RNA sequence: UCGGAGAAAAUCCUCCGAAUGAUUAUAACCUAGACUUACAAGUCAAAGUAAAAAUAUCUUUGACCCAGAUA
RNA sequence: GUUAAUGUAGCUUAAUACAAAGCAAAGCACUGAAAAUGCUUAGAUGGAAUUGUCCCAUAAACA
């Protein structure tokens, strides 16, 4: 089974992507590009949205 | 659906009309003409289409291609089919703009 | 005033007018064939069992600056058609001739074992402190 | 399985190559975008060469080098012309000076712009010169023992495109000595326009087998008229191809320059002309009344004026 | 209902599969011109700009209304 | 003596030009072997015409 989640940027901006990672795994976290920043920058998973 | 060849050879076609359809590889990218992901064949120029025989020769890195290239016999080497878009038009002119 | 008369439309034929001010097309096709041919001007180096060679051809395939170890006045001078030191002086002698035919920018396209042998790395130093540069500027549109 | 089979990848490379020059039945991409003395002389040479010890020992510890002056001057002997005449027909000078004719070059003719005192420019073939470095007649040295020499701007006429300018003819030259040259037209600096791209500058030599009277090619001195220096190398050729017959080359290109704005204002005293690249129009389809499927940038493609009207009211 | 193979563009004709999963160095915005199509939905893409030092490959679901979640 | 001759380097009916060319073959390194790959090796027009026959060196059989 897999799970979609949702990351958040921690640029202190509130942009966020939602992903998808197998339940078994661990928690995600990705590098991403943030809009209102212009740069790169890291994304942590947050909170869980749905199980599929 | 409806895989085949939407441009036929001696037709003038625009900068991004759609040349080609196809599951698999039946024609190839010539000169002037890319490749979609789904394969599908566009022109990148304005000009006449043409369908041409040529000789292949493969990326060194794929080994697929290679190892069977090299297992061909001495006399002959294998050929394909290539799609080609003469380009019609200058690309620009020189004009007088101001007398100073 | 006579000298005044101009024509409204300007029409230089210098065979490489546009390709210098970088408004030319370059082929940007075969995606599935290599090497690539989106290139003005191109290096083709040649070895052979007894000689190497060295070309620079246009897009049509036309030979425009040449060196070869067949060339007689190379050879004399030469100890050996096929050295590390040779490679060195075929790119020099054909640098030369690119500078003097105008020819400041270039391509090159080694095949992966090719481009990890010596000789070549050599003579890409011997093109590069020459000042020939191995890529082409990119096209504006 | 009679055949043998490919053991490396450059071996079918290079068949390949080959095998595209080829002419073949099927269309291809290329139809539609397209003494004895010497040699044991040289025999003797090779041999000294492989005897002495230290070539060799410089070839395998990568020191030796090679004087390139010497190369040149044994290239421009043994096979320089050959070369020298590839040059001349990609740049097109045979096709647009002498309609399709080809003459291979001969005499290793020699030319540099002085620049200063301490330094002068050399003009091989294809070289870069700023009009700058060109206002003053360049230095002329070749080995001979009459002659004309003669300079073409081939594509900076402003008026009529076949035609084009000369800087200075000299007839009548007695072997080396280039002083005894009648000035037909005296000598101006090169004045390409600004913005109109790269003119070739074409250096001519001609074999003379007895003077003749270029009284009617003559231009007066000093002369600032376009509509003199105007001309025509095929036809002007004709008249003189029974005595003439070219022997040197050697042409260079130049861009435009601050000094092509003097040459336009000071001495030919007309205002100075400014070209553009232009390019043509983006294509679009026919306007439909009912766009179907197509977003709202779909009026803008047709739209001339980017600013509101109001009509009646 | 959707996709693949034969008949070969018909069938209540002969068969197999799908309502995903794995790995991902994380795949932006903007925009000429086209395919496909009754409508609706679905494909591909130059140039320009921006992050970096360009595309993730394997290869298949569900409108509107109406209720959610947080910032 | 007549044939038959064999006559650029293992091969080529490469070449006679602006080079005596291309290919085969060889050494070392690279570890299964081979191949590939990198760095290295050695060379010939008997000699002509005329080419797409002598010619003598040579030459078995004819003799
Ligand atoms: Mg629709
Ligand atoms: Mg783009």
């Amino acid at each position: 089974k897999t799970i979609l989640v949702k990351l958040v940027s921690q640029a202190g901006t509130g942009f966020s992507f939602n992903h998808k990672r197998s339940r078994l795994r661990e928690k995600l976290s990705l590098l991403h590009y943030d809009p209102i920043v212009n740069k790169k920058v890291l994304f942590v998973e947050q909170k869980k949205i749905r199980s599929l | 659906k409806h895989y085949g060849i939407k441009k036929m050879e001696g037709h003038y076609v625009h900068a991004g009309n759609i040349l080609g359809t196809q599951r698999q590889f039946r024609w190839h990218p010539g000169a002037h003409v890319g490749l979609g992901r789904n394969k599908c064949l566009y022109a990148l120029e304005e000009g006449i289409v043409r369908y041409t025989k040529d000789v292949y020769v493969p990326n060194p890195k794929n080994t697929e291609a290679v190892d069977l290239v090299t297992s061909l016999p001495k006399g002959a080497v294998l050929y394909k089919t290539f799609v080609h878009v003469v380009p019609a038009k200058p690309e620009g002119t020189f004009k007088l703009v101001d007398m100073l | 005033k006579e000298n005044e008369a101009v024509a409204p439309e300007f029409t230089n034929r210098n065979p490489r007018n546009l390709e210098l001010l970088g408004v030319a097309r370059k082929e940007r096709g075969w995606a599935t064939v290599w090497p690539n041919r989106e290139f003005w001007h191109r290096l083709r180096v040649v070895k052979t069992q007894h000689h190497v060679e060295a070309f620079v051809e246009h897009l049509n395939g036309q030979v425009v600056v040449s060196a070869s170890t067949r060339e007689w006045a190379i050879k004399k001078h030469l100890y050996s058609t096929r050295n590390v030191v040779a490679c060195e002086s075929i790119g020099r002698v054909l640098a030369q001739r690119c500078l003097e035919a105008g020819i400041n920018f270039m391509v090159y396209q080694p095949t992966p074992w090719e481009a990890s042998s010596d000789s070549i790395k050599r003579l890409q130093n011997a093109m590069t402190e020459s000042g020939v540069m191995l890529r082409e500027p990119r096209r504006i549109y | 399985e009679r055949l043998e089979k490919y053991r490396s990848f450059e071996r079918y490379r290079r068949r390949a190559e080959q095998e595209a020059r080829a002419p073949h039945w099927w269309r291809t991409y290329r139809e539609h975008f397209v003494r004895t003395q010497k040699l044991l002389e040289r025999k003797h040479f090779l041999r000294e060469l492989r005897a002495n010890v230290e070539e060799e020992r410089a070839a395998r510890l990568r020191t030796a080098s090679i004087p390139l002056e010497a190369v040149r001057a044994e290239w421009e002997r043994t096979c320089g012309p050959y070369h020298k005449q590839r040059l001349a027909e990609y740049y097109g000078l045979y096709r647009d000076l002498f309609h399709g004719a080809t003459f291979v070059p001969w005499v290793p003719l020699h030319v540099a712009y002085a620049v200063g005192e301490e330094d002068l420019i050399p003009v091989y073939h294809g070289n870069e010169v700023t009009p700058t470095e060109a206002s003053r007649a360049p230095e002329v040295t070749y080995e001979a023992d009459l002659w004309t020499l003669l300079f073409i701007n081939l594509d900076g006429h402003l008026l009529e495109p076949d035609a084009e300018y000369v800087h200075w003819l000299l007839t009548n030259i007695p072997s080396n000595r280039v002083a005894e040259g009648q000035e037909t037209c005296p000598y101006l600096p090169p004045f390409p326009a600004r913005g109109s791209g790269f003119h070739r500058f074409a250096f001519l030599l001609f074999k003379q087998d007895k003077p003749i009277n270029f009284s009617e090619d003559t231009r007066p001195s000093p002369c600032y008229q376009l509509a003199q220096r105007t001309f025509r190398t095929f036809d002007f050729y004709k008249r003189h191809q029974e005595a003439m017959t070219p022997a040197g080359l050697a042409f260079f290109q130049c861009r435009w320059d601050d000094s092509v704005t003097h040459t336009f204002h000071q001495l030919l005293d007309m205002r100075e002309p400014v070209f553009e690249f232009v390019r043509p129009p983006p294509y679009h389809p026919k306007q439909k009344r009912f766009p179907h499927e197509q977003p709202l940038r779909y009026l803008d493609r047709y739209r001339d004026s980017h600013e509101p009207t109001y009509g009646i009211y």
